[PDB]
């Protein structure tokens, strides 16, 4: 068994969900015979970067001819999804950092190549080379020979020297949105024969935080504990989703400064068992709501409904300022509450800062 | 590492999985310090490497079981931080990972445990990214965190996240009385101290801790009644500077709790120590010095060789400060 | 002193005041 | 054991030789004149052949013991020459001293030149042995206070009339190093043969090369010269020293004053010198020091001292350097805005 | 098949070299004069043209007509050093030639005559990652060389060379290219190229090169794949020029004036044209800077934004200079607070309610 | 075929050398009561003249008609040396030979006399760099010297030597020359090469020379190719300007007189040069620090800070220190908070507006 981040891995153009710009520049590029030397694929995590990179040394190494949509069935396609094709070499740049490393790598550089007609240099996590690797790359990179292709794949390019990204045709990845997420998860999952839900689907892709991989990692949670059904129930614990109005009630009283009953409510969700962090994104969003209805009072969603007079009343009585400071503390809590000794203790700290800063 | 009956429910799930040939070839355990996620991943292991398993249990008779038992399997790989150092180097990683491109030579899976991730370097987490990604058929990565929001996000991303959550605060007291012999209070008090975890407060037992939690009570409530802290310095100075500084906080908050009128309180075995904190400091001081404490522990806890004696005695001079008449109190930054 | 300055001074907002008005041209 | 100084060798060689000499010290140039002294003795007495050798684990005690035992063609009464280690020597070493010990006879002559023992390396069985029939000379290089004295009596030697406004300008130029003052005074005797050294004369051939140490900073910051602080740390960033052992060295001096000040004002200061087991000749600058400054004073430079070492771990900088420097100003009498401190 | 513009369009002579005036006119005037120098030293930025000027030296100095300032550029000594086969032009990669093993030989092999040239050129590329073993064997040699000998240096950073080798050479810094002379190189070269373009395209791609000249060629190459064979304003502004939209003007203005509504609709509508939040902060960050800069120096806003001048002009006369700061500084702390923020336009709304609640003139109601 | 000035123009003789006045003459009076050392060594910072004098000394030396302090330069033995042609003048660079087995091989070459010369000279140029293997070789040939060798050494940093050698050698340290010595040397190098000058063009190039004759005779060169003949003042100007590196404290003196004109000319600057910004903030901290050091005490500034010690000084002079610690508030703040802006330049120009204009107002209780 395979995972499905590591199974459902793209082999064509077609089946890579978004990237519409990089995947146009590309074809554009390959049709006109304007092929360059030197590519870096620069994103966030799990963005398809190594995925487009191998698809674009399929295309450069394909039997049929130099196209942008490769053929998948010969035999060079089929070595290189296998990953035994000699002219093919993928670099690690993780596990080999040392000059020595790269050194013999560009004295290599002359020989033609064993089968195909371009030897590709797939360097992924380019960014862990230390300065003397970069600097010996240059040169080459600079003018390599006719049968030779750079390919490079980092998430964090401002940690290269600028000469190297100077002389790299760069593209720019671009997070994925929740509706592309959300359709290639139901994509996926029917074509596993896999039950799931509307509310578990849309649940995924908003924690996903636009990666797919991290989409696919917990889709597979689910699985695992939902005993091969996405349901919504399964999701929500595994995320823990607040459903009540523990939030709205917290507010109120950090608004009330009433001290006594904030900390009941905290004893009360720590003997049910909640999530930190969601609980406080939670409580981000109840104050960004009122805000926007002080802003204007047909701001607050119909969604909301349940706890719209209540929502209102807080609109009519705690000024702007205070709300943003507010939304400022709780943020700041946020930000600190992994570098605590406890999370409830943060949390704790937190809430007591808050009712401390009551201006009235 | 010990078999804590609470471990019980989830391994039943996690096994069953790997019976079905559906096991994720990444898990990462989380769980606090004492809650035995070890013994876990030691079971699993021993599930995994066992050439002829008896259902969910290892028979214990096959040469992998012995080999385990002896600690000498060949195809079973440990990654830990060396004698005396704190941190996970790039070499190991490099050699596990070398080693791991040749087959098992039992003919069977192959198991990388991870002690700790979190004592992982950027560097060894980098290298350690692609071979995870990809692993070689029939090979499984086991790791261990506290917090997996600190871990990188990259390595993050590609591993199957399990959750470990302690049992309420009836079974953990039952169980510590079956174990520990103190009062309830005590016993009470160490395990929230220990964050709800029954293995940690067992340990603060199992010690000089409590000694030592005893000695900082008195040398806080001899300072609380006049203005020197810095004898202090005596109780806090020592490697187990960050448990003292942990219980500091606790103190404190528990303090500003009572100041607020709360109810439950971290502490429920010195009631004159937070009655007397809270009758001569105000809450706005209160809040200041917990600030500091936990600054200062995430200090010691985070920097490489940082001078113990003097940034406690730094905290403490500046807490003494403080208290003076006219001083600007700091405020949180982001 | 007035409140609305404390706001800011929470919210970590510096607040500048030019002291060379003749700089500026 | 006959226990001697460099400037009493010269007598005791005329009146007689001995089976053995150690030379232990630090200044290079005293114990090079005593080896050249003690080597042209031997050669006036019939010593010929002169033969060196460096302790070390590496080298080969085999051709020292067949040279000791062997006897040469046509030369008789040899010395022999260790240079012992800049660390000290080590057990291993220890026995092969004892070894040699007894291969010594009357033509061979040893000569040790070496760094000044430890309490514990001269506790030794090879050298409690020879303390019978040895002579030792300390070389320690003259203190700051002693340094004028022998600048005195080295000019007076090589017939030079010395002023003692070109004595203070020499030691302050190259204290802590002879062998420069001795170069230069060399120099300054070829350039002028007259020999008269007025004040301009030395003052436009001579060029900074001193030697410090940080007990010397601290020391320096103790008493509150800030010139001298100043010139000691310029001298040490100049050698290439790491900070790491100036601050470590400051904090436990500065930890001693923040505690005495606390406590000083329930106890007398000679108890609390007598309970924290202080050095007599310190107890004088310990008091003024602490006379000096209150707890206004060493509060602050606690805060310097912690953000001086954050800066330099967490954040890996380069600015360790000005950051001592306004410490060793705020530790004088100086009224440091305190933006820098950053309280 | 077509080669990279880069390497196509490499300057074969002096009268190609686009801009540093300085260092051509003094190399013109020493070749002429005869006074040459056998140490060169070239630094500057990256994408400036060390090495084109290297090679341009190294071509006028072996020249089958003589040491002239404008080689002939047909003998076949010329011929050779374009196509890189002179034998007597001996590059190092000092990037891979580190090991002081190297220099030593270099040093050992320096004696003889050249082949066919009247000098042998050692032009050191990226030489500041020699050990400082090299620069050691390498000083005496720099001293007192043979007269057919010449070396040619060229890096990136100067700072780190020892100071006795910087002290051995004569040095010529070169300056970044400004944005007209990138611009009229790019234009030129799409014009040779017979490639479609329009002038916004090109003040973009020039604005954001940055100095370097390769850095614009590589971005004209995107840009002409992106827009399949044309360089069109819309294909450019798809990948570099997302940001610089009169949206961002409209939000400044309409927070100066307090008009929450007019605020909600311009997030409402660059929310439906799918507008990246920090591209949008940074913008709006920009503009107040760039009107701050107008404040104090009414010659801050060049031509590149002509097209608002005026609207800028405007925004200077009447904000005064506290109420800009006071913004700048709230964009600026809601930018550092966005990533953690619950969600990006969650996150601007957030920035830009604190900044409307404490407006100077006219802060939101309060409660009653 | 015009010659390098530096390579053409070299030291014949002692009256030739400028400068270094008492090394000079302690080596004449040496050579003429005959008290010679077996060792020198030569110490100093860059283009002093080191090797200079030493090969000035070895003319000396082996000179036919005798040991004299100021050589004939007309007698073949003279003349072969200046060539480098000498038999028993031996010129080791220890640069590209610190291999143990290559100063071996010379060492034992010691031992043989000198065929024509009354002494056998090795001269060991930058001797720093040998390894402890050869360092101990050559300690071994310095305390068992034959009468007929002598060793000069020359070396930048001679801290780099063991203690034994320095102590078995007689050291010579060099002075860096003066300002006045340097403009009158290339006066007189130019009026010699028949090449036209002006007064101001001499200054500046002595000043940005910074003590190193040989650094002067580039920058005069230079200045000749850029002139097209002629060392004009503008050229020389034009030349400084490029090649400035002093922006850090051009930006401090004009944010200290509140001149933005002056400030946004000098960012441009830096721009067109490339400077790093936060490299630049931290050298403005980093000169602000040290002027309020000075201001506290004028001990501060040592020889690190000569080259500009003079700008420094009367700055600490003139600012109050209440500005000071405002401006170093304002560029801290500015460092904070330059990561987030949009872009560097843009930071480091809202920082210096501030600092010049827009007074941070201080936290309350
Ligand atoms: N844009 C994308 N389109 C399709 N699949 C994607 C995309 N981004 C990530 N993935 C998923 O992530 C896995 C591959 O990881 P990938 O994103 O290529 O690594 P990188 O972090 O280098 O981009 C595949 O299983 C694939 O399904
Ligand atoms: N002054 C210039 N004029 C024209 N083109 C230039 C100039 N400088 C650089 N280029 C272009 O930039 C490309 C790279 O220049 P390069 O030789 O790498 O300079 P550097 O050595 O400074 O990096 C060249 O192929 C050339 O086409
Ligand atoms: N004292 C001096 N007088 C005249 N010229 C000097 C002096 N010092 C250095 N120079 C000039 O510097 C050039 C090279 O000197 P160099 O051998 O580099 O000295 P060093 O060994 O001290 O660096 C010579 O051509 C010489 O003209
Ligand atoms: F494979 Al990645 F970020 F997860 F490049
Ligand atoms: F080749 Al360069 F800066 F000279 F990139
Ligand atoms: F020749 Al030099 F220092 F440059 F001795
Ligand atoms: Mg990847
Ligand atoms: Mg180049
Ligand atoms: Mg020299
Ligand atoms: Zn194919
Ligand atoms: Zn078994
Ligand atoms: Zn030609
Ligand atoms: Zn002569």
């Amino acid at each position: 068994y395979q995972v499905l981040a590591r199974k459902w891995r793209p082999q064509t153009f077609a089946d890579v969900v978004g990237q519409e710009h990089v995947l146009t520049a590309l074809a554009n590029g390959l049709s006109l015979g304007r092929i360059h030397h030197a590519y870096l694929f620069s994103g966030t995590r799990g963005v398809g970067k190594t995925s487009i990179a191998r698809l674009l040394a399929k295309g450069l190494n394909c039997e049929t001819g130099i196209t942008a949509t490769p053929c998948g069935v010969c035999d060079n396609c089929r070595e290189i999804e296998q990953g035994r094709f000699v002219d093919l070499i993928e670099i690690d740049a993780a596990s080999r950092t040392k000059v020595e490393d790269t050194r013999d790598l560009l004295d290599n550089v002359q020989y033609a190549p064993a089968r195909g007609r371009f030897k590709v240099y797939l360097i992924d996590e380019v960014h862990m080379l230390s300065r003397h690797s970069f600097n010996a790359l240059l040169k080459t990179l600079e003018e390599p020979p006719e049968h030779v292709k750079f390919l490079l794949a980092t998430t964090d390019p401002q940690k290269l020297p600028v000469t190297i990204l100077s002389r790299c045709l760069q593209f720019h990845l671009k997070a994925l949105d929740v509706e592309q997420i959300r359709h290639q998860l139901e994509h996926i999952l029917n074509e596993e024969h896999i039950a799931h839900e509307p509310r578990a689907l849309q649940l995924l892709a908003r924690a996903a935080e636009g990666s797919l991989r991290d989409a696919l990692s917990l889709t597979d949670q689910a699985i695992a504990s939902g005993d091969g059904q996405v349901s919504t129930q399964a999701v929500s614990a595994m995320l823990g989703t607040l459903d009540d109005d523990q939030a709205l009630s917290l507010v109120e009283a950090m608004v009330e400064a009433n001290g006594e009953r904030v900390m009941a409510l905290i004893n009360e969700a720590a003997a049910r068992g909640i999530e930190w962090e969601a609980l406080l994104v939670e409580m981000l969003g109840l104050l960004h709501r009122i805000a926007m209805v002080q802003l204007s009072p047909a701001a607050l969603g119909n969604d909301m409904a349940a706890i719209e007079l209540r929502m209102r009343e807080l609109a009519r009585t705690i000024p702007p300022t205070d709300i943003q400071l507010y939304y400022q503390t709780l943020l700041i809590g946020r930000k600190e509450l992994p570098y605590a000794p406890d999370r409830r203790m943060g949390v704790e700290m937190t809430l007591l800062r808050a009712l401390a800063f009551h201006p009235r | 590492m010990r078999w804590y009956p609470w471990l019980r429910p989830d391994f039943e799930k996690l096994v069953a999985s790997y019976q079905a040939g559906r096991g994720h070839h990444a898990l990462l355990i989380q769980a606090l310090p004492g809650m035995g996620d070890d013994a876990l991943i030691y079971a699993l292991s021993r599930y995994l490497l066992c050439q002829q398993p008896q259902g969910h249990k290892s028979c214990g008779h096959c040469r992998g079981c012995q080999l385990m038992q002896a600690g000498t399997h060949p195809d079973y790989y440990t990654l830990a931080p060396e004698k005396g150092k704190n941190t996970l180097g790039v070499d190991a990683v490099r050699e596990v990972t070398e080693k791991l491109n040749e087959h098992a030579r039992l003919g069977g899976a192959k198991v990388v445990w991870v002690t700790d991730a979190a004592l992982l370097t950027d560097a060894a987490a980098n290298a350690l990214l692609k071979t995870l990604e990809e692993p070689p058929a029939e090979t499984w990565f086991f790791l261990a965190t506290r917090e997996p929001e600190r871990l990188l996000a990259t390595l993050r991303s590609r591993c199957r996240l399990h959750y470990l959550a302690p049992p309420p605060e009836q079974y953990a007291v039952t169980w510590l009385s079956r174990e520990v012999t103190m009062s309830q209070d005590a016993l009470l008090a160490a395990l929230r101290l220990s964050a709800g975890s029954p293995g940690a407060a067992l340990a603060l037992f199992q010690g000089d801790n409590w000694q030592a939690r005893e000695t900082l009570c008195q040398a806080l409530a001899y300072s609380v009644p006049s203005g020197d802290w810095y004898s202090l310095l005596a109780a806090l100075n020592h490697e187990q500077a960050p448990a003292r500084l942990h219980w500091l906080a606790t103190l404190l908050m528990d303090a500003l709790k009572r100041h607020h009128g709360a109810a439950q309180v971290t502490n429920v075995d010195v009631p004159g120590l937070v009655a007397e904190l809270a009758n001569h400091l105000s809450p706005s001081r209160l809040q200041a010095i917990l600030g500091d404490v936990c600054h200062i522990r995430e200090q010691l806890m985070s920097v490489t060789g940082i001078n113990r004696e003097l940034l406690i005695t730094d905290l403490l001079l500046r807490i003494e400060h403080y208290l003076q008449p006219g001083v600007v109190l700091p405020v949180p930054h982001l | 002193t007035s409140r609305r300055d404390w706001q800011l001074q929470q919210l970590g907002i510096t607040q500048w005041s030019l002291r060379r008005p003749g700089a500026l041209q | 054991m006959i226990r001697l100084y460099p400037e009493q060798l010269r007598a005791q060689l005329n009146e007689g030789l001995r089976a053995a000499y150690l030379l232990l010290g630090n200044d290079p140039l005293l114990l090079q004149e005593s080896q050249d002294a003690v080597r042209q003795v031997a050669a006036a007495q019939g010593f010929e052949e002169h033969h060196t050798f460096s302790i070390d684990p590496n080298t080969d005690w085999n051709a020292i013991f067949s040279l000791c035992q062997a006897m040469s063609l046509f030369a008789s009464r040899q010395t022999l020459l260790l240079l012992l280690p800049e660390n000290g020597p080590n057990a291993a070493i220890n026995e092969q001293l004892l070894t040699l010990t007894g291969l010594l006879h009357d033509d061979l002559l040893l000569i040790v030149r070496g760094n000044k023992l430890s309490k514990a390396q001269e506790n030794a069985a090879w050298f409690t042995a020879l303390a019978n029939r040895s002579v030792q000379v300390t070389c320690q290089t003259p203190e700051q206070a002693q340094l004028p004295r022998w600048v005195a009596a080295r000019a007076k030697q090589l017939n030079l009339e010395l002023d003692d406004a070109a004595n203070q300008v020499l030691c302050y130029c190259y204290e802590g190093n002879l062998l420069a003052l001795a170069q230069a005074l060399e120099r300054l005797s070829l350039l002028w043969p007259d020999g008269k050294l007025t004040l301009p004369r030395v003052e436009q051939a001579v060029n900074d090369a001193a030697h410090f140490t940080p007990f010397h900073w601290v020391d320096a910051l103790l008493m509150g010269k800030s010139k001298r602080a100043l010139h000691i740390l310029q001298q040490l960033r100049l050698e290439g020293s790491e900070p790491v052992i100036l601050l470590r060295t400051l904090q436990r001096e500065l930890l001693l004053l923040v505690n005495l000040k606390r406590q000083s004002a329930h106890t007398p200061l000679r108890a609390l010198f007598d309970k924290h087991r202080v050095w007599q000749n310190r107890r004088g600058m310990m008091g003024e020091a602490l006379n000096r400054l209150s707890q206004t004073q060493l509060r602050q430079a606690v805060q310097l001292l912690t953000r001086t070492e954050l800066t330099l771990k967490q954040d890996y900088g380069q600015s360790v350097w000005a950051e001592l420097e306004g410490l060793s100003l705020l530790l004088c009498h100086k009224p440091l805005a305190d933006v820098f401190i950053d309280g």
